[PDB]
């Protein structure tokens, strides 16, 4: 019952924001962690009730507020590149189970112009695979996006599908040496040869992107990299 | 820390803490999403069970072991240890470094093959698909720029009770071909390389 | 309750000064408290500070929890204020009285509520500002409070002392006379 | 004129650890002003409403097995932990008393600077333990981890007699005697 | 110099 708002965010160096955590379970204790790949889960601040907070493992750079029992707010006054991470909120009634929220990944970049939406291309099944295994695999390629804030899903005939789907765990860098490089992601949908050969079956790869928001100002000619869904689709063929 | 086992077998993972504790906990993180509590053992206890899990505690060595019996695909995750500190806040936990666990599927009828998928009207890239190999095969990262290779992932066709591995490789390169795409990676000689 | 020893965490929050207190008594003797302003643990005897430690957050946040419980209980009790319980004062010396031998005069204020007190020493009718010390607002089982006040003096047959105590349960300050 | 009590409300709590025969018992008290309305007793295992004021509080707390499980662990988590840690300087603190015999027809044996509180003060008249309807005051806490006691004795003297005050204390190998 | 343990008081139902 732990909720985090926002879920994704991209900021310019020196900008400010506030992560909101909410729980409807009347829990007395709440926590704010940050998770980077090398160091694991580390505590920033915690609170055992309204009006009181306390420091944790990595407190410097973050402020916290507990004006209400349901909400635990985490604030960044001047964002820095070192604060690029995934921030997890948790609540508990003691030293037992901690109930974590979904997470919030935040990317701090020096220039907001490096924010690009993804290009989504679907690739129809290989004819050889259908003759050899009586199964058909579609591949989806989301390419050239920054930050790595994407949520890929497959839609068959307008309904989301999970059986036969396998998406990469996390996006990879198109250029691993260069910082602020753009990212790529792949996913596969495998259907029976009978299903793919039906010309009335519709396959669509959906990539929900998270970029700039309303309040962010865009002073460039290209379209504003707002949060959007980029899509690619393919129809079955009985050839 | 990393570890991989075959589906249906047992997995044992270890951790160690530094301070005096009142209780130890094990946490699991799938899909890089919210961590989930698994089991809690107190300092007075040595063994405790929960589902297919059995946690073991040793106060003298300040270590703990988690045992996953009859492992499933959903057990694939990172596993953390969480302890409090005697003399500190009873609700303040300290999480250790996690160990990654991968439960590989048991491929009944392996059929390793590399297919070239139909190029897209909207893309300048050509995609090859290395699929239907068994869990014994490891995909290696590409050593050539402009050629991108993803690690193996497992899909589950639940309707037909079928599981298969797959790895995707693509490149915007006219000399790039599926015959040399998964070079620099040890793949079976049995591999099927059909022409498009 | 059967007990060879009793260890108790006692704390309170209230509207007036002192607004909060968080202490720990061992067999009804205050072993340490958290200074809520300095945010420091203060040990009653220096020997305690060398063998034990206490994170001040244990007091500061516990006071915070109680302040929330205070505001909640104020609303539910329809703003019922408690009756003032007047204090009882007794004055006695720490050591047997000997003229010219340094001693300590103890003023024990007892059985008062709320824990809001002005206490002052009077020597020959005038104020004493040096050589004084005081304890915390100590808890009792009936949830009233008692307190100690100390004055280091040199006994003389020509000196008389007074412990002047002000409390809301008293319509006039209470003078407790003591002489050798 | 004045003497109108300012608006004041209080909340106070207790966390009591009762140690006996290697067993710890834990009581948590919630008190508004001087009214205890909610209590957790480890021997009971859950919260209990002491007053109608505390029925909603005790009902909600008993609903959360998380909270209940956290309070049931307190006897081993806090009571047993703090009891075994402080054993040296609190469970075994010894301070030798000082005895003084002087008259004011009563005879007063004054015992000062002793810890713990358990002490025996007996009166002797020419080697005979003539209690002689003795009147002793209650134990006097000085507030600085030392105790006092005064024992009166109705005496009618015969020149040449000797009254002996014997004091037995846990911090004394042999009884301390002082004669008049 | 070992550390003593404490316990959090609970918030009333409200
Ligand atoms: C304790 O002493 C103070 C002052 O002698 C009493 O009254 C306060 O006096 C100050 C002036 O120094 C005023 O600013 C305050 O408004 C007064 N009232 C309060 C509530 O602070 C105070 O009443 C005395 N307390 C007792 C219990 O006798
Ligand atoms: C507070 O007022 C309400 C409304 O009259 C009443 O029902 C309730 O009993 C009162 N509580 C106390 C503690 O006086
Ligand atoms: C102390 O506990 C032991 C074990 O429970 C018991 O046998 C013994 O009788 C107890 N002593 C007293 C005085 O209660």
């Amino acid at each position: 019952g732990v909720t985090q708002t926002p879920k994704f965010r991209v900021l310019k160096t020196g900008q400010s924001m506030t992560l909101l955590c909410a729980q409807d379970m009347n829990h007395e204790y709440m926590y704010w962690y940050r998770q980077d790949p090398g160091m694991g889960l580390r505590l920033i601040h915690y609170s055992v009730g309204e009006g009181t907070t306390a420091k944790g493992e990595v407190p410097d750079g973050y402020n916290v507020s507990r004006l209400k029992k349901q909400n635990f707010l985490l604030g960044l006054e001047s964002a820095a590149p070192s604060q690029t991470s995934v921030y997890f909120c948790a609540s508990s009634q003691g030293g037992g189970e901690q109930y974590f929220g979904p997470g919030t990944r935040l990317t701090v970049t020096e220039d907001l112009n490096k924010v690009f939406p993804p290009e989504v291309a679907v690739f129809e099944p290989s004819e050889a695979e259908i003759s050899h295994t009586q199964k058909a695999t579609l591949v989806c390629l989301a390419t050239g996006f920054f930050p790595d804030h994407v949520e890929l899903s497959w839609w068959v005939n307008g309904k989301e599908v999970h059986s036969g789907v396998c998406t990469d765990p996390q996006p990879l860098k198109e250029q691993p040496a260069l910082n602020d490089s753009r990212y790529c992601l792949s996913s596969r949908l495998r259907v029976s040869a009978t299903f793919w050969q039906n010309p009335r079956n519709h396959f669509r790869c959906q990539v929900q992107f998270y970029g700039l928001s309303e309040n962010d100002e865009w002073t460039q000619d290209r379209a504003k990299p707002v949060t959007q869904i980029v899509s690619a689709e393919a129809w079955g063929r009985a050839d | 820390q990393a570890l991989s086992i075959q589906e249906g077998e047992n997995a044992t993972m270890n951790c160690s803490y530094k301070t005096s504790i009142n209780n130890l906990q094990w946490y699991r993180q799938n899909s890089g999403r919210g961590l989930v509590h698994l089991i809690l053992i107190r300092s007075n206890e040595r063994e405790k069970h929960s589902g297919r899990l059995r946690v073991t505690l040793d106060t003298s060595k300040k270590s703990s072991s988690l045992l996953i019996t009859a492992s499933r695909a959903a057990d694939t995750a990172s596993y953390f240890c969480a302890t409090d500190k005697k003399g500190g806040a009873t609700n303040k936990l300290i999480f250790g470094t996690g160990t990654l666990l991968a439960v590989q599927p048991n491929i009944q009828n392996p059929d390793p093959a590399v297919y070239q998928l139909r190029d897209s009207k909207s893309s300048d890239k050509s995609v090859c698909l290395f699929t239907d190999f068994d869990s014994q095969t490891n995909v290696s990262q590409s050593k050539d720029s402009d050629v991108y290779i993803t690690d193996k992932c497992v899909l589950d066709m639940r309707s037909m009770d079928f599981k298969s591995n797959s790895a995707v490789a693509w490149s915007n390169k006219s000399d790039f071909a599926c015959a040399n795409a998964f070079n620099n990676s040890i793949i079976p000689e049995d591999t099927f390389f059909p022409s498009p | 309750i059967k007990a060879d020893h009793v260890s108790t965490y006692a704390a309170f929050v209230q509207t007036h000064r002192p607004t909060g207190e968080f202490m720990f008594e061992f067999d009804e003797d205050e072993m340490f408290y958290v200074d809520l302003d300095k945010k420091e643990t203060v040990w009653h005897l220096e020997e305690f500070g060398q063998a034990f430690s206490f994170e001040a957050q244990g007091g500061l946040a516990n006071i915070a929890i109680l302040n929330n419980n205070l505001n909640t209980l104020i609303q539910r009790s329809n703003h019922t204020q408690a009756t003032n319980d007047p204090p009882e004062v007794t004055v006695f010396p720490k050591e047997p009285v000997e003229l010219g031998q340094p001693n300590t005069l103890i003023c024990h204020i007892d059985k008062f509520f709320p824990p809001v007190l002005n206490v002052t020493w009077l020597c020959n009718g005038e104020l004493v500002t040096e050589g004084v010390a005081e304890s915390l607002f100590l808890p009792r089982t009936d949830y009233s409070f008692h307190k100690f006040h100390y004055l280091t003096f040199v006994p003389s047959a020509e000196d008389f002392y007074d412990c002047r105590v002000e409390h809301w349960g008293l319509d006039q300050p209470l003078l407790k006379h003591w002489e050798a | 004129a004045s003497r109108a009590t300012p608006e004041n409300y209080l909340f106070q709590g207790r966390q009591e650890c009762y140690a006996f025969n290697g067993t710890q018992r834990f009581l948590e008290r919630y008190i508004y002003n001087r009214e205890e309305f909610a209590r957790f007793d480890s021997d009971v295992g859950e919260f209990r409403a002491v007053t109608e004021l505390g029925r909603p509080a005790a009902e909600y707390w008993n609903s959360q097995k998380d909270i209940l499980e956290e309070k049931r662990a307190v006897p081993d988590r806090m009571c047993r932990h703090n009891y075994e840690l402080g054993g040296p300087m609190t469970l075994q603190r010894r301070v030798q008393p000082r005895v003084n015999v002087s008259p004011s027809n009563l005879l007063v044996c004054h015992v000062t600077d002793f810890y713990p509180g358990s002490i025996q003060v007996r009166w002797f008249l020419n080697g005979q333990e003539e209690t002689a309807g003795v009147v002793s005051t209650n134990l006097i806490r000085n507030g600085d981890w030392t105790f006092q006691i005064l024992v009166m004795l109705e005496m009618t003297p015969q020149q040449g007699d000797v009254y002996t005050c014997q004091v037995e204390h846990t911090s004394l190998d042999s009884p301390v005697t002082v004669e008049w | 110099a070992t550390g003593l343990a404490w316990e959090w008081w609970r918030t009333v139902y409200e």
